[PDB]
């Protein structure tokens, strides 16, 4: 299938599958106009995490089976909510 | 069953997925339609040993608890450079500030 | 208009904790009004006596986190067939990331020192709108009658 580059502040170039990096509202707008994606405020600790949660809410959004809890380290947390945030 | 991995170089990652009794190889072929590169200029590994093409990715220790969608293993890949690999290199991400004084 | 039906027709049930939380089952009384049922350790199943066309709703007990019960927000007990209870499996739902950063945020800073966190002032308003049963129970209420 098809796949993107999310690229973070500190030069961490991550390849995930379009469908999964679709999941985010502003990775859509940023990929429909103005396949790589910048992100000069998101580093790769904060990003790698992103890029999971990706996968998982494909995985297991409308699956009839035990959901396992995404787990956030509190160190990653506040930063991770800001991301979030602008990413939808 | 399915099991979820980090393919790791320098400082690029691939986030993919594939099944447990899929070989070493037809891993290396899925990196192949992504960075361009053919199985025999690949080297795939788990920590620091060398995974044979013939192995399914169970047979490495790749399965469902180990490898999760929330929670991917890593599998680091060398590329070969004029007839010699190069020596296995993973760059780090970056580490996380000192937590909040509210959170702590 | 959410409320149980006073239809005094026994049914077993079982509550299957299918998620990491301590679960807190809710019955919406014959007034639409959230009762409190005894807790549910993780991975843990209780056989309950309720009635058919009671109204159940499932919890985090410790935040009040909305979690799901047969892949739904609500749960109705129907007629036993075949002398089998009818299972009520209570999984997590896929939070987005946003919502699942607040719980975590919530869970390690006090309300009072929300607003010394270093982020944008939606999020302060983000982190104090906590879960609540009766802001849920308006929502779905106003999306029954639509
Ligand atoms: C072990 C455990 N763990 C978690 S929850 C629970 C539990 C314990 C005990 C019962 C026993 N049933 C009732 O208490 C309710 C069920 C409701 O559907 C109707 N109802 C009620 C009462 C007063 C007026 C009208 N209806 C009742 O009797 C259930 C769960
Ligand atoms: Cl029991």
């Amino acid at each position: 299938m098809m796949y993107v580059k999310l690229i973070s502040s500190d030069g961490h170039e991550f390849i995930v599958k379009r469908e999964h990096a679709l999941t985010s509202g502003t990775i859509k707008a940023m990929l429909s106009g103005p396949n790589e994606v910048n992100f000069r405020e998101i580093p790769s600790h904060v990003l790698s995490k992103v890029c999971m949660y990706f996968t998982y809410k494909v995985r297991y959004t409308n699956s009839s089976t035990e959901i396992p809890e995404f787990p956030i380290a509190p160190e990653i947390a506040l930063e991770l909510l800001m991301a979030a945030n602008f990413l939808d | 069953m399915d099991v979820f991995l980090m393919i790791r170089r320098h400082k690029t990652t691939i986030f993919t997925d594939a099944k447990e009794s899929s070989t070493v190889f037809e891993l290396k072929r899925i990196v192949e339609g992504i960075l361009k590169r053919p199985p025999d200029e690949q080297r795939l590994y788990k920590d620091d040993q060398l995974l044979d093409d013939g192995k399914t990715l169970g047979e490495c220790g790749f399965t469902s608890q180990t490898a999760r969608p929330q929670a991917p293993a890593t599998v680091g890949l060398a590329f070969r450079a004029d007839d010699t690999f190069e020596a296995l290199c993973i760059e780090p991400f970056s580490s996380p500030p000192e937590l909040p004084d509210v959170m702590k | 208009v959410l409320r149980s039906v006073n239809s005094r027709e026994p049914s077993q049930v079982i509550f299957c904790n299918r998620s990491p939380r301590v679960v807190l089952p809710v019955w919406l009384n014959f007034d639409g009004e959230p009762q409190p049922y005894p807790t549910l350790p993780p991975g843990t199943g209780r056989r309950i006596h309720s009635y058919r066309g009671h109204l159940w709703l499932f919890r985090d007990a410790g935040t009040h986190d909305g979690l799901l019960v047969n892949q739904t927000e609500l749960f109705v007990p129907s007629l036993n067939v075949d002398g089998q209870p009818i299972f009520a499996n209570i999984t997590l739902p896929v939070y987005t990331l946003k919502e699942r950063c607040l719980q975590v945020v919530r869970s390690l800073v006090k309300p009072e020192n929300y607003r010394r966190l270093d982020i944008v002032r939606s999020l302060y308003e983000d982190l104090e709108d906590h879960p609540n049963v009766q802001k849920d129970l308006e929502r779905l209420t106003q999306e029954r009658i639509a």
